[PDB]
C-alpha cells in the first residue's frame, strides 16, 4: 500500500503501453499535414484551385503518401498486439497457476517458496500479489550423510542429520528443528562399510524402555 | 567522420546538467574527457569506482549523477563465498512471509480508422 | 534514415521532408529493437543476486567440474566448453549503417555465469529462495535423487559410480563440440540471417528505381533543380520502401529472439536455480540439475538427468 502511494514509476510497464498507442496515433494523423510532393496537403485546396485533370494528379500524390502512412500504423499495431498477446497468455497462466493453486515453478509466482497469490485489477492489466516463504537467520551445522549403528547404516526418512558440536539430531531441512534420532524417523540401508563420511552415533528404539 | 550525438541526463526535475556522448569517435575530432567503446564520452568525470547500473552507455560503461555526472565500470553485484565444505551445513531458523508486486499487460485500446 | 536516403545531400535532405516523419518513425523502431537486446540479456544471466565464488579446493565427493568452471590461466576467464564455444561462432559504416555494444560485455556475462555455477555447486537451489546455504555435494546430489522418487541410499551406496558416469558425460561434451561444425546452428542461423538482412539493405543502393542513375552525385552533376528532383524523387521511394522493409523483417525477428531469451530465461529459473518435474522441460530423463554456459549471442544449458537402465521382467500384484 505504502509502496504503490509514494513510487511515480511503479506501473512503468502499463504506462509504457499507454504511451506508445498514443505516439503511434498521434504520428498518423500528423501525416495528414505532409504535402507527399502535392502542391498542398489539404484536399480541399486542390479542388478549389484546380480542374479534374490537373487534380487528379495532386490528389493521387496524397493518396500514395496516407495509404503509406496507414500501412505503416496498421502494420505497427499488428506487431505490437501479439506482444501483448503474449503477455496477456503468461498473465493467464499465472493466474491459474499462482491464483488458482501452488506453484513448484521457481521464480514463476515471485521470489521465494511461493505460498500463494492474489490478484488485482488495473487499467489494461492485472497485478499480482505474490505470497512468498523466505529463509532467515541460518546458522552452521555439522552433518552427516549416515548414522551407523549395530553395524548397520540408517538414513533420515524426511529430513538431514546435524550436530550441535556435541550431540546429533533430525531436522527437517528448511526450518531448525532438531529431534532424537530414532527408528520411527530413520531408516536402514546395509551396513556401514559403503557411505563415505558416515558417523556413529546412538539410533533410539522407542519400545525399548517399554520392553 | 560522422555519427550520432547523444545527450546523457538526469531528469530535468533534479539538475540541468548534461553530458554528451560523440558516438565512434576518438576524443580527438570532437571540436571530462573519456574514450569508451561507445565513443567519447564528455561532461562526466570518470571514477575508479563502481556502482550498480544507472545511465547505460555501453560495454561495461554506465553514468550516473552523484554533485556532478560521472562514468564508471558497473558493478554485478557484492562478492560472496559461500562457506563450502564436506561437512558443514546451514539451515535457517527463522524465517519472513514476503510480499511482492508482478505487474502485467493485458489489453491495449480498441482503436479503428477508417 | 536520412544518411541511408540521401547521402550528405542537402537536395535530397530537403525533399524527403515532404514525407513527414517516416524516417523519425524508423529510427524510433530501430531504437527500440536495440534497447530490447540488452534486456533480453539481462532477463537470462542477471538472475543472481551476489557474485558467488567456489572454495580454493575442489573437493565435491569425486565429481570435477573442471570443464565448466572459469579458467585462471586465460584471459577471458570463461571455462574450458564456454572457450570452445566462442571459438564456434566498415563499408556499411560508410552508408550510415552502424553497431552499437551490448551493454554487458562478453566478460560480464561469463561472471555471471560462474557466480550461478558457483551457487549451484555450493549451496543447490537455496540460492535462488534467498540466502544461499551451503551443503556437501554428495547430500545435495542425494536430495536431488530423492526429488527424482529414487531413495538417498541409492546415491550413496554408488557415489563412485556416480561421479565416474558424470565426470565422463561431461567429458563427452568437450569432445562433441570440439568434432561437429554444425553443433551451434541455431544461434550461427541468427548471425547469418541479420548479415543477409543488412547486405541486402546495401545493396539497394545500387538500383536505380527508374531512375536515370542509382549514385545521387551523378545526378546533381549532370541537370538543373526541376529535372533533378524528379530523378531525386524516384530514389527516395525506392529508398524508402527498402528501409522500411528492412526494419518490418527486424521487428518481427526481434520479437522471434525475444520469445526464445524468454524460454531461455525460463529454463534458468526452472532448470538450473531448481529441480523440475516438467518432463522434457530441462533434457530428457529425469531432471537432477543444470549449469549454464555463456555463448557468443546465447546461452548454452547443459542437462544432467537420472535415465533408467538394465530393466528386467518381475510378476506384480496390486495388493496382498
Ligand atoms: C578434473 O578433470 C580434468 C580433466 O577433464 C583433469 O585434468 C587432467 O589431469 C591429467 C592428469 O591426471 C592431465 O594429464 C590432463 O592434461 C588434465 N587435463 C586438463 C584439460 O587439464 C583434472 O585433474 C581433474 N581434477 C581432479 C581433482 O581430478
Ligand atoms: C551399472 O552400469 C555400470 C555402467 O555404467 C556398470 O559399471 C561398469 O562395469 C564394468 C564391468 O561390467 C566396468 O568395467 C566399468 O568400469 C564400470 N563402469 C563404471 C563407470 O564404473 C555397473 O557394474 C552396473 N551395475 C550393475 C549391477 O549391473
Ligand atoms: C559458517 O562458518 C563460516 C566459516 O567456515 C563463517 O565464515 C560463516 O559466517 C558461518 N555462517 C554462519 C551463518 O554461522
Ligand atoms: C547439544 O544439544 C544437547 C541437548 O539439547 C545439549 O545438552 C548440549 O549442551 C548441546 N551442545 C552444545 C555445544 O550446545
Ligand atoms: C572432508 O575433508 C577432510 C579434509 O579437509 C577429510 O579429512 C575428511 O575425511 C573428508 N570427509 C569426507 C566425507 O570426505
Ligand atoms: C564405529 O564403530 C565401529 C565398531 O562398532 C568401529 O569399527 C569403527 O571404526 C567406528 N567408526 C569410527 C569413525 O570410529
Ligand atoms: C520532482 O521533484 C519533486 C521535489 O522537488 C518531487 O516531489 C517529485 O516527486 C519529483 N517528480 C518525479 C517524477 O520524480
Ligand atoms: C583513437 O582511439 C584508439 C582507441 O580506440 C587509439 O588506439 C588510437 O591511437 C586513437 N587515435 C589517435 C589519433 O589518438
Ligand atoms: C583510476 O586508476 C588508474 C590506474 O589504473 C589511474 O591512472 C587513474 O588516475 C585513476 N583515476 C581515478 C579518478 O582514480
Ligand atoms: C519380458 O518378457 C517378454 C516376453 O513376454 C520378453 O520378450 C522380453 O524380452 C522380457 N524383457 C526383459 C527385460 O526381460
Amino acid at each position: 500500500q505504502d509502496s504503490l502511494s509514494s513510487t511515480p514509476s511503479a506501473l512503468g510497464k502499463l504506462q509504457d503501453v499507454v504511451n506508445q498507442n498514443a505516439q503511434a496515433l498521434n504520428t498518423l494523423v500528423k501525416q495528414l499535414s505532409s504535402n507527399f510532393g502535392a502542391i498542398s496537403s489539404v484536399l480541399n485546396d486542390i479542388l478549389s484551385r484546380l480542374d479534374p485533370p490537373e487534380a487528379e494528379v495532386q490528389i493521387d500524390r496524397l493518396i500514395t503518401g496516407r495509404l503509406q502512412s496507414l500501412q505503416t500504423y496498421v502494420t505497427q499495431q499488428l506487431i505490437r498486439a501479439a506482444e501483448i498477446r503474449a503477455s496477456a497468455n503468461l498473465a493467464a497462466t499465472k493466474m491459474s497457476e499462482c491464483v488458482l493453486g501452488q506453484s513448484k515453478r521457481v521464480d514463476f509466482c515471485g521470489k521465494g517458496y511461493h505460498l500463494m497469490s492474489f490478484p488485482q485489477s488495473a487499467p489494461h492489466g492485472v497485478v499480482f500479489l505474490h505470497v512468498t516463504y523466505v529463509p532467515a537467520q541460518e546458522k552452521n551445522f555439522t552433518t552427516a550423510p549416515a548414522i551407523c549403528h549395530d553395524g548397520k547404516a540408517h538414513f533420515p526418512r524426511e529430513g538431514v542429520f546435524v550436530s550441535n558440536g556435541t550431540h546429533w539430531f533430525v531436522t527437517q531441512r528448511n526450518f531448525y528443528e532438531p529431534q532424537i534420532i530414532t527408528t520411527d524417523n530413520t531408516f536402514v540401508s546395509g551396513n556401514c562399510d559403503v557411505v563415505i563420511g558416515i558417523v556413529n552415533n546412538t539410533v533410539y528404539d522407542p519400545l525399548q524402555p517399554e520392553l | 567522420s560522422f555519427g550520432g550525438v547523444s545527450v546523457i541526463t538526469p531528469g530535468t526535475n533534479t539538475s540541468n546538467q548534461v553530458a554528451v556522448l560523440y558516438q565512434d569517435v576518438n576524443c580527438t575530432e570532437v571540436p571530462n574527457v573519456f574514450q569508451t567503446r561507445a565513443g567519447c564520452l564528455i561532461g562526466a568525470e570518470h571514477v575508479n569506482n563502481s556502482y550498480e547500473c544507472d545511465i547505460p552507455i555501453g560495454a561495461g560503461i554506465c553514468a550516473s549523477y552523484q554533485q556532478s555526472i560521472i562514468a564508471y565500470t558497473m558493478s554485478l553485484g557484492a562478492e560472496n563465498s559461500v562457506a563450502y565444505s564436506n561437512n558443514s551445513i546451514a539451515i535457517p531458523t527463522n524465517f519472513t512471509i514476503s510480499v511482492t508486486t508482478e505487474i502485467l499487460p493485458v489489453s491495449m485500446t480498441k482503436t479503428s480508422v477508417d | 534514415c536520412t544518411m541511408y536516403i540521401c547521402g550528405d545531400s542537402t537536395e535530397c535532405s530537403n525533399l524527403l521532408l515532404q514525407y513527414g516523419s517516416f524516417c523519425t518513425q524508423l529510427n524510433r523502431a530501430l531504437t527500440g529493437i536495440a534497447v530490447e537486446q540488452d534486456k533480453n540479456t539481462q532477463e537470462v544471466f542477471a538472475q543472481v543476486k551476489q557474485i558467488y565464488k567456489t572454495p580454493p579446493i575442489k573437493d565435491f565427493g569425486g565429481f570435477n567440474f573442471s570443464q565448466i568452471l572459469p579458467d585462471p590461466s586465460k584471459p577471458s576467464k570463461r571455462s574450458p566448453i564456454e572457450d570452445l564455444l566462442f571459438n564456434k561462432v566498415c563499408a556499411q559504416k560508410f552508408n550510415g549503417l552502424t553497431v552499437l555494444p551490448p551493454l554487458l560485455t562478453d566478460e560480464m556475462i561469463a561472471q555471471y555465469t560462474s557466480a550461478l555455477l558457483a551457487g549451484t555447486i555450493t549451496s543447490g537451489w537455496t540460492f535462488g529462495a534467498g540466502p544461499a546455504l551451503q551443503i556437501p555435494f554428495p547430500m545435495q546430489m542425494a536430495y536431488r535423487f530423492n526429488g527424482i522418487g529414487v531413495t538417498q541410499n541409492v546415491l550413496y551406496e554408488n557415489q563412485k559410480l556416480i561421479a565416474n558416469q558424470f565426470n565422463s558425460a561431461i567429458g563427452k561434451i568437450q569432445d562433441s563440440l570440439s568434432s561437429t561444425p554444425s553443433a551451434l546452428g541455431k544461434l550461427q542461423d541468427v548471425v547469418n540471417q541479420n548479415a543477409q538482412a543488412l547486405n541486402t539493405l546495401v545493396k539497394q543502393l545500387s538500383s536505380n528505381f527508374g531512375a536515370i542513375s542509382s549514385v545521387l552525385n551523378d545526378i546533381l552533376s549532370r541537370l538543373d533543380p526541376p529535372e533533378a528532383e524528379v530523378q531525386i524523387d524516384r530514389l527516395i521511394t525506392g529508398r524508402l520502401q527498402s528501409l522500411q522493409t528492412y526494419v518490418t523483417q527486424q521487428l518481427i525477428r526481434a520479437a522471434e529472439i525475444r520469445a526464445s531469451a524468454n524460454l531461455a530465461a525460463t529454463k534458468m529459473s526452472e532448470c538450473v536455480l531448481g529441480q523440475s518435474k516438467r518432463v522434457d522441460f530441462c533434457g530428457k530423463g529425469y531432471h537432477l540439475m543444470s549449469f549454464p554456459q555463456s555463448a557468443p549471442h546465447g546461452v548454452v544449458f547443459l542437462h544432467v538427468t537420472y535415465v533408467p537402465a538394465q530393466e528386467k521382467n518381475f510378476t506384480t500384484a496390486p495388493a496382498i
